[PDB]
């Protein structure tokens, strides 16, 4: 049950390596 | 037996005294 | 066009009625004690 | 034991007096601006 | 005795809150910052650092 | 390629975002909520617990529930088309098939939902710290509604979906597991209670350290939706708590991570404790205490007092709480104090 | 022995409290 | 040998020490009772 | 076996900059994960079978 | 701040909506009502009627005691006029 | 499973990962092997705890 | 009383070792020039 | 520099020192197994398997 | 860098770094074994849970000796 | 061979595939109707 | 000297003190110091206390066989009830410690100081020119201490029924409470956990959302916290990107975009919820208990068809029947 | 604008709205059952 | 055997505490720039 | 406050660590027997 978190954590840190350390400008949201 | 007749009138009375004012348009 | 404030106040009372019916059923239906 | 009662009573009176005479001493004044 | 006691305690309590609330605003209203800290003249920034 | 066209459609910015996750989320989530609302009003718990559990029988919002299956079922998945129900729907209902329905479905619904968090975050290009946080509620549901009964005799001893049906789950764990005396549980409430403090104290701190950005008293309008300057004086807040409490934040980035850590860590600790309760590896007693209590009839602590409460809970509840055991406790064997 | 251990840890936490409050890192503004 | 260019320095601020020590101590104050049992 | 793995760990620590870990193309450290997995998986199944 | 969907405000206000829903909404209500009042709900979910919890004399509970022959055991419980 | 493991092994030694996948599962990034391994590890763990 | 013999050292090591770890880091951090 | 919970990120792209690390771990786990057995052999009583 | 006897022999095995297959490569074929694996697990699960009974398999301490 | 519970398994394995089918069927269809860029 | 007293008042009110000893502080600091010192000494070395007034001393101190988890400061005797029992009301300290003397000295000093602590949370805010109402948020946890230490004893007619000062002693207070009041089936308590669960929920909500939407200013191998400096002008996170995400998680209009409307909700929810849970204990202090659905649903013949509410009642009986063994002589527990 | 009628939102809304009232009607009828 | 109960923790603290002291110093020395 | 100008840095070389640890360990190996007695 503890290792589940490790999976979720490292999984996230892999697919979100770019946005790690923070994000950056632009202002798009509610318009495709 | 069924005094729900009372409530009904006194209940719709509230919104009425301001609905009539939405008709005569003034002082809301 | 039906004024919003009328839609709410009507649907409002409509909720108080059905919910109030439930509270009545607590003293009459199977959920009673008599 | 009857002494302790006196002592405590005196002590409590002290701080309570400090409290009342405190806010009395123009407390609303004590603030950044309007006073 | 149960109905009255409980009812009037809830009211009494909330009124003590009502007190704190309205007394706290009145002190801030009078001195004049009940609407936010002055961006320019920020009082804290004029006090020596305790650190 | 049809895939990228399928993708295109799913990831379209609608009112209610679907996404790939939605293919798993919405079906389960709807059936879970639906299954509950169904059983809550119609399905009974007579043949499984000897209990009325629906509005149709006379139960109210508090006393209604979707009760667990019988102890006879074991850890059976209780499929509608399984050996038990045998395709029959009515039988399926009467055997508490709706419980495993809600449980398993809702379980996948929680998987899909976190996936949604992951998927949406990626698209918007934000960090997935919302998904990390949501792991704590998962662990709880998994440990309590799945792992725990999997360690017991059957699904019967899992928490039944219902208001009152959860209250007995609390009292049970007290009486049988002495759950309050468990260190993992203590950390649990410490996180939740402490988390409900951070929530309160931070909100109040901000609202009462705000800058004046308007001429009205209702300062809500006076907020700039487009970032720029800080809406509240972080510097004033620091000096405040530094003088009333002695300690104070001074780094919004840490302050907010702390608001993530505390409640998520707490729920995780409470999960581990429950995982141990599955094997009944509880924190029931203190051996040093019992040994003195045996030899010395005058030694009494608030700990000994509580255990006596537990014995009462077990003895008076077990008969109607565990029907499958056919318990029969004579009046003379029932542990009782004086007069009462 | 047990009592000693309990009071010791407690005394250590109170000691920490002191240093945490009066021997913290001075919170410096802007130029940090 | 060549100085390994993959290493960075390690850091632990004063608060982190305090926050750390607070965690360790209170955990010990929580589990000591069960350790003595 | 623990003692041997210990000594080996030491050797692999001091002699970290083996060419085997450097990619011929980019000249920088790199590991071809997909092929490695295949190798290991082959060894695993081979050892699994024998067992 | 907007998407394709027609703003709820407009729809809940449109006369056409109510012309539709003054029919649809009560229809479902009366339907749900009939579902209970006709005793159909009792059979769909095997929920016992007020006079179907016990037998006249019997005071025991129809507890299912085995998983595989449960369905058969349940039917046997309905047999004793329960 | 051993034989299947031997076969599967040979495959991953020869056939290369599809561009779509290599991009998706961020291959060539060892911190994704961990995410998957851990996932398999706790999966196996939940099983042995049950058996 | 009738407590666990290992309770003492279990509590002692539970305090020191991780606290020691921290202090080692803090002091080595503190002593970094500039 | 690096936070305490990040000290091992020093290996993310250093195959040599990463193998050295995994080697040390494996050594500890193998070390435990052997020595944990000795502990049991020093305390286990075979006098009665029943 | 530092070449070694063993290192050179293992050089080929580690060189095809960024090498990927084009397009959706073997993905559809993989998705079939995946679907087969999912059903495979579901079978041995429902067998263990006695949801899937088979005359010949007795999931108890019996059938042993 | 082919026991009642085994027959039920196929029924659940088949009725499940159907749900997956019809779901993806509708999806692939509607998806390829509007997505202009 | 401009004037001794004038200077004194200036030192007290001074905002240049490391710890702001206010006018409320003049009462707070002494009372809190008396409470804590007496507590610490009691918790460690106090002798057994006859809480139920039935000459059956309950030891709750470390030196007398307790540990942190079991140890507690035992409430005053039931023979004292609501009578005021200061040290100078006893023939000796031995008698004072036997009748649960310390308990009153602590709770009275604490509640007094803890009230002044709230008063000070206004004062400093006043001296610093910031808005008040922070103390209003602290009124909720305070009102709970009041309810648990003062209101419930007043209602029940004795301080012996106030919550003990200890871990296990607190558990006893709950279990017994549940038996006699059925607190789980009371709206105010339910609202309490709603605020508390919601609190922890929202605390994690806000916490995560904000920290996930931080503007990048840090290295890949550098603490993301350093990307903020104490005393910034602009914000350290993209609240517009935060709203964009959470707005898509559920649906736009069910998401906050106003930081001020956010933090108000963040503060309002738990405080209001705990306010009710505090009013719950204060209401059930006059025996206005939770819902009693015992033997509600019955069949056509009259047989009692049990619900989960009945299963709860059985557990409650066990607690009732077993609590305070030798304290009862009569059938009904009306005290 | 020329808004459509049947949308994904419409579907979702109805999956909850339609059963709800059907249940609210059912429960409302239960208030008259007796013995 | 029939050894001293405090023997274990006495030996444990006799090793850790002074060794800990050294390590704290070495590491804080090691980490001094230039 | 003024930065106290009386302070110097503290130093402990790697050997001193080794020589130290050697002293502590062997002392413990010498006195442990008498500690258990
Ligand atoms: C995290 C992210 C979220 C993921 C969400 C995923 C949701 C999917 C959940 C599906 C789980 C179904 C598990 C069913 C189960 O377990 O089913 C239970 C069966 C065992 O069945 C039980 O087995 C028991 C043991 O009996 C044994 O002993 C008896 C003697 O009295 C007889 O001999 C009997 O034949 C023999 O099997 C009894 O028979 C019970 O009546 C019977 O229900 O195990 C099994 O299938 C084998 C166990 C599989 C391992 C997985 C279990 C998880 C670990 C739990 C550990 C508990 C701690
Ligand atoms: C994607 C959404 C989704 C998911 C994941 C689930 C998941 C589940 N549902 Mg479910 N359900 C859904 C949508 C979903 N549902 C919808 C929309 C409805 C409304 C119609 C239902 C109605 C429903 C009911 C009424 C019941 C379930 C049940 C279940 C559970 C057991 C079902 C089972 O055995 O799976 C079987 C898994 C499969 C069939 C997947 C197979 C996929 C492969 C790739 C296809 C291969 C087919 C091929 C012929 C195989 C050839 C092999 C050869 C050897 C023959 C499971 C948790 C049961 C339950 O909760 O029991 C307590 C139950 O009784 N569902
Ligand atoms: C499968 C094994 C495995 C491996 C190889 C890693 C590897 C890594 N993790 Mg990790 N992790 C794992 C499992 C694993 N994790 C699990 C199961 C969890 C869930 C609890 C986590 C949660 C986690 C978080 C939350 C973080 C990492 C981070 C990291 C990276 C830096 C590690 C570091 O410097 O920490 C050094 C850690 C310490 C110096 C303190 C460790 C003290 C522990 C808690 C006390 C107990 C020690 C004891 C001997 C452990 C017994 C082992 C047990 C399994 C038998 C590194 C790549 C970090 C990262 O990505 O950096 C950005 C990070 O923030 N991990
Ligand atoms: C020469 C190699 C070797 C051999 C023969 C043994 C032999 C043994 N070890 Mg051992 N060990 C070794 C190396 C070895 N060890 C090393 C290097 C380590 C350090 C990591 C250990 C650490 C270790 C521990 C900690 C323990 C043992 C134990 C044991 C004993 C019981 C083994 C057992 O139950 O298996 C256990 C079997 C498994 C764990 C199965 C693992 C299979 C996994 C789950 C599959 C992995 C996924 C796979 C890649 C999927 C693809 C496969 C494909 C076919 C589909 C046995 C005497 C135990 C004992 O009694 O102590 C003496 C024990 O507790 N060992
Ligand atoms: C698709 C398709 C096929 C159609 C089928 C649709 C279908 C059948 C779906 C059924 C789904 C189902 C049964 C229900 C899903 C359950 C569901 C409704 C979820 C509950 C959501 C809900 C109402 C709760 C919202 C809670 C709420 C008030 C928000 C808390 C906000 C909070 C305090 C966060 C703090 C915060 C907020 C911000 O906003 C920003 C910015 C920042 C910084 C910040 O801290
Ligand atoms: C579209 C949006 C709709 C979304 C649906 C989401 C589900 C909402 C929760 C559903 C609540 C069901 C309550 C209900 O049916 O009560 C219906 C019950 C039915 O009432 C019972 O009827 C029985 C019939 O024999 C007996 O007469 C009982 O005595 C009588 O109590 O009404 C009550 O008495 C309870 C009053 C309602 C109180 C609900 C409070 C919910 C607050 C929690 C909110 C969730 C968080
Ligand atoms: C009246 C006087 C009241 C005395 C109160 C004593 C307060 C205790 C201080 C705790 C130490 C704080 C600390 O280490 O963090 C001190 C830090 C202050 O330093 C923080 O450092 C961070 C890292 O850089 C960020 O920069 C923050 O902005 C900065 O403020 O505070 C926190 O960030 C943590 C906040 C939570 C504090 C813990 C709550 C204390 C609860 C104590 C309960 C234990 C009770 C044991 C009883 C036995
Ligand atoms: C997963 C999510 C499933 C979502 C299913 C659809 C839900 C439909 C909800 C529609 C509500 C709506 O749009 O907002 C109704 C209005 C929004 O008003 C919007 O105004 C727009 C102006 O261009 C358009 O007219 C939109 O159509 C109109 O909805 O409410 C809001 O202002 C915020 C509502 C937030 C509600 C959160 C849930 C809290 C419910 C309170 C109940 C407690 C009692
Ligand atoms: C009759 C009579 C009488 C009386 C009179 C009076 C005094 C009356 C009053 C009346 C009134 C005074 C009424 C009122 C009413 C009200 C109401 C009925 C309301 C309702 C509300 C609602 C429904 C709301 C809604 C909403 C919502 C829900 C949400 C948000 C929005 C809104 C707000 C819209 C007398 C004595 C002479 C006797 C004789 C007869
Ligand atoms: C189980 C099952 C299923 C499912 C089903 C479904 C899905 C259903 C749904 C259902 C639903 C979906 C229902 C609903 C219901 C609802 C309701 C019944 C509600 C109510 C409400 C109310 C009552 C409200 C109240 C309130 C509140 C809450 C707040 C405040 C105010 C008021 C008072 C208003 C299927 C077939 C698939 C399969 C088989 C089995
Ligand atoms: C070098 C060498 C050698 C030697 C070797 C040796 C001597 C080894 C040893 C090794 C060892 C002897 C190892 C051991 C290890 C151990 C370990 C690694 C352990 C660990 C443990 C743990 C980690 C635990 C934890 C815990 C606790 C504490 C409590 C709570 C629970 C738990 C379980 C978590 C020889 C001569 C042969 C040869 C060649 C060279
Ligand atoms: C993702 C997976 C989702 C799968 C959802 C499957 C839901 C349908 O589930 C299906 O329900 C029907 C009745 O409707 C059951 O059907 C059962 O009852 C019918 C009559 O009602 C009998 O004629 C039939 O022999 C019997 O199997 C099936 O055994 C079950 O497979
Ligand atoms: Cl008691
Ligand atoms: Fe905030």
């Amino acid at each position: 049950l503890l290792f589940f978190f490790g999976h979720i954590w490292h999984g996230a840190r892999t697919l979100f390596r770019d946005v790690f350390s923070g994000i950056d400008p632009e202002l798009s949201p509610e318009q495709v | 037996i069924a005094q729900l007749t009372m409530i009904a009138m006194i209940g719709i009375a509230g919104p009425m005294i301001i609905f009539l004012l939405a008709v005569r348009r003034g002082n809301l | 066009r039906i004024p919003l404030w009328i839609v709410a106040t009507v649907a409002g009372m409509g909720v108080i009625v059905i919910v109030g019916l439930f509270f009545y059923g607590a003293y009459a239906g199977l959920g009673s004690s008599l | 034991m009857e002494t302790l009662k006196i002592t405590v009573y005196i002590v409590v009176t002290f701080f309570v007096l400090l409290f009342v005479f405190g806010f009395l001493s123009g407390d609303p004044a004590r603030n950044p601006k309007r006073k | 005795r149960s109905w009255l006691a409980t009812s009037h305690f809830v009211l009494a309590f909330f009124f003590l809150v009502g007190h704190l609330w309205h007394a706290g605003r009145a002190r801030a209203a009078a001195a004049g910052f009940e609407k936010g800290i002055d961006r320019e003249s920020e009082p804290v920034l004029s006090m020596p650092s305790l650190d | 390629g049809w895939f990228d066209i399928l993708d295109d459609w799913l990831k379209r910015d609608r009112f209610v975002f679907v996404g790939w996750s939605g293919i798993l989320l919405f079906p389960c989530a709807y059936l879970a909520l639906g299954g509950w609302l169904t059983g809550t009003t119609f399905v009974t718990s007579w043949y499984t617990h000897g209990l009325a559990s629906s509005y149709l029988e006379g139960c109210n919002f508090l006393t209604v529930a979707v009760s667990t299956p019988a102890n006879s079922m074991g850890h059976s998945l209780l499929l509608l088309w399984g050996p038990e129900a045998q395709g029959d729907f009515t039988r399926w209902c009467q055997l508490g098939g709706l419980w495993t329905f809600i449980a398993l479905h809702g379980a996948f619904g929680l998987i899909g939902f976190m996936l949604r968090q992951f998927e949406i975050a990626r698209l918007v290009g934000v960090r997935p710290y919302n998904a990390i946080a949501f792991s704590a509620p998962i662990a709880v549901f998994v440990s309590v509604f799945l792992i725990y009964p999997l360690g017991q005799s059957s699904w019967f001893f899992a928490p039944s979906f219902g208001v009152a049906a959860i209250f007995r789950f609390l009292l049970f764990f007290q009486g049988f597991h002495n759950w309050t005396l468990n260190p993992f549980h203590m950390m649990g409430v410490a996180g939740v209670l402490g988390g409900a403090l951070l929530c309160a104290i931070h909100g109040a701190t901000v609202e009462n350290t705000l800058f004046q950005d308007g001429e009205g008293a209702s300062t809500f309008r006076a907020f700039n939706p487009t970032q720029a300057e800080e809406t509240y004086s972080m510097v004033t807040a620091n000096r405040f708590w530094s003088q009333i409490f002695g300690i104070a934040f001074s780094n919004k980035r840490w302050l907010h991570f702390f608001m993530l850590f505390v409640p998520v860590t707490g729920l995780w600790m409470s999960a581990i404790g429950v995982v141990g309760l599955a094997l009944n590896l509880r924190s029931y007693d203190f051996i040093s205490q019992e040994i003195r209590a045996a030899e010395d009839p005058e030694f009494e602590t608030f700990y000994t007092k509580n255990l006596l409460l537990n014995e009462g809970i077990r003895a008076w509840m077990a008969p109607q709480d565990q029907p499958h055991e056919n318990f029969v406790f004579p009046e003379e064997v029932l542990p009782r104090g004086n007069a009462l | 022995m047990e009592t000693i251990t309990y009071v010791f840890i407690f005394a250590c936490i109170i000691a920490l409290f002191f240093f945490a409050i009066f021997f913290r890192e001075p919170p410096r503004i802007t130029k940090k | 040998m060549e100085p390994n260019p993959n290493r960075q320095p390690v850091e632990l601020n004063r608060t982190s020490l305090y926050l750390g020590l607070l965690l360790i101590l209170v955990l010990a104050l929580l589990f000591s009772s069960y350790f003595f049992n | 076996l623990s003692g041997l793995l210990f000594l080996a760990a030491c050797w692999h620590w001091v002699y970290w900059d083996l060419e085997l870990f450097r990619d011929p193309r980019t000249g920088e450290p790199a590991l071809d994960l997909p092929k490695m997995f295949g190798i290991h998986l082959f060894l695993a199944g081979l050892l699994c079978f024998g067992f | 701040g907007t998407t394709g969907e027609r703003p709820f405000s407009d729809i809940i206000t449109s006369v056409r909506y109510w012309v539709i829903h003054s029919i649809t909404i009560p229809a479902l209500f009366i339907a749900g009502w009939l579902f209970v009042s006709t005793g159909l709900a009792y059979d769909v979910f095997g929920t016992p009627r007020p006079d179907s919890y016990y037998a006249q004399e019997q005071r025991s509970i129809p507890l299912v005691t085995d998983r595989f022959e449960a369905k058969q055991q349940v039917e046997t419980f309905l047999e004793q006029l329960k | 499973a051993g034989i299947v493991g031997i076969i599967a092994g040979l495959f991953h030694i020869l056939v290369r990962p599809p561009q779509r996948l290599y991009k998706a599962l961020r291959m060539g990034n060892i911190e994704t092997v961990l995410s998957s391994s851990i996932a398999a590890v706790f999966f196996a763990a939940f099983v042995v705890a049950g058996t | 009383m009738e407590v666990n013999q290992l309770g003492l050292i279990a509590t002692a090591l539970f305090v020191l070792v991780p606290s020691v770890f921290l202090i080692i880091l803090y002091v080595q951090t503190e002593s970094q020039q500039k | 520099g690096l936070p305490w919970y990040r000290v091992h990120t020093v290996l993310i792209n250093d195959p040599g020192r990463l193998i050295a690390a995994h080697l040390m771990h494996t050594a500890l786990v193998a070390g435990w197994a052997g020595s944990m057995a000795l502990y049991e052999l020093a305390t286990f009583d075979p006098s009665d398997p029943v | 860098a530092r070449r070694t006897w063993l290192g050179d022999i293992l050089r080929p095995l580690n060189s095809e770094y960024g090498k990927v297959a084009p397009g959706w490569g073997t993905t559809p074929l993989m998705a079939v074994f995946m679907g087969l694996f999912l059903v495979f697990l579901l079978i041995i699960l429902e067998i263990y849970n006695s949801t899937l009974i088979l005359d010949g398999v007795n999931v108890s301490w019996k059938a042993l000796g | 061979t082919i026991t009642p519970s085994l027959k039920g398994f196929f029924i659940g394995l088949l009725s499940g595939a159907v749900v997956l089918g019809l779901t993806f069927a509708v999806l692939i269809a509607i998806s390829q109707i509007d997505k202009v860029q | 000297s401009a004037n001794l007293w004038e200077r004194f008042c200036n030192w007290v009110t001074s905002t240049d003190n490391r710890l702001y000893v206010g006018w409320f502080g003049v009462i707070m600091i002494p009372t809190l110091l008396a409470a804590t010192i007496c507590f610490v000494i009691a918790f460690i070395a106090a002798p057994p206390v006859d809480i139920d007034g039935i000459r059956e001393p309950v030891s709750g101190s470390l030196l007398y066989g307790n540990n942190i988890i079991t140890g507690a400061v035992v409430p005053s005797s039931n023979a004292i009830g609501l009578h005021f029992y200061p040290i100078w009301e006893a023939a000796s300290l031995d008698e004072w410690l036997y009748n649960g003397g310390p308990y009153q000295l602590i709770i009275f000093h604490f509640l007094l100081g803890a009230s002044c602590y709230m008063g000070r949370q206004w004062e400093l805010s006043y001296r610093l020119g910031m808005r008040p109402w922070i103390c209003v948020a602290y009124s909720a946890p305070l009102a709970s201490a009041f309810a648990v230490f003062l209101i419930y004893p007043i209602g029940q007619g004795s301080f012996s029924d106030g919550m003990p000062l200890g871990i296990s002693g607190t558990f006893n207070f709950m279990i017994v409470f549940q038996a006699e009041h059925n607190i789980l089936m009371h709206p105010f308590h339910q609202l309490g956990v709603a605020g508390v669960f919601g609190g922890a929920l929202f605390c994690a909500m806000h916490g995560s959302l904000v920290t996930s939407s931080l503007i990048r200013e840090t290295t890949e191998t550098e603490s993301a916290n350093y990307g903020y400096k104490f005393g910034q002008e602009e914000e350290t996170y993209n609240i517009v990107a935060a709203h964009g995400y959470f707005g898509r998680l559920i649906f736009q209009y069910a998401s906050f975009n106003n930081s001020r409307s956010l933090h108000f909700f963040l503060a309002a929810w738990p405080v209001v919820g705990v306010w009710f849970t505090a009013l719950g204990i204060s209401t059930m202090a006059f025996n206005l208990n939770g819902f009693n659905f015992n033997h509600s649903v019955i069949d056509a013949k009259g047989n009692v068809i049990n619900t989960w509410a009945d299963i709860i009642n059985r557990a409650n009986l066990g607690m009732e029947v077993m609590h305070e063994r030798n304290a009862h002589n009569f059938p009904l527990d009306l005290a | 604008v020329s808004y459509p009628i049947f949308t994904v939102r419409w579907v979702a809304v109805h999956t909850l709205a339609v059963p709800t009232i059907f249940f609210l009607g059912a429960i409302a009828a239960m208030q008259f059952i007796q013995r």
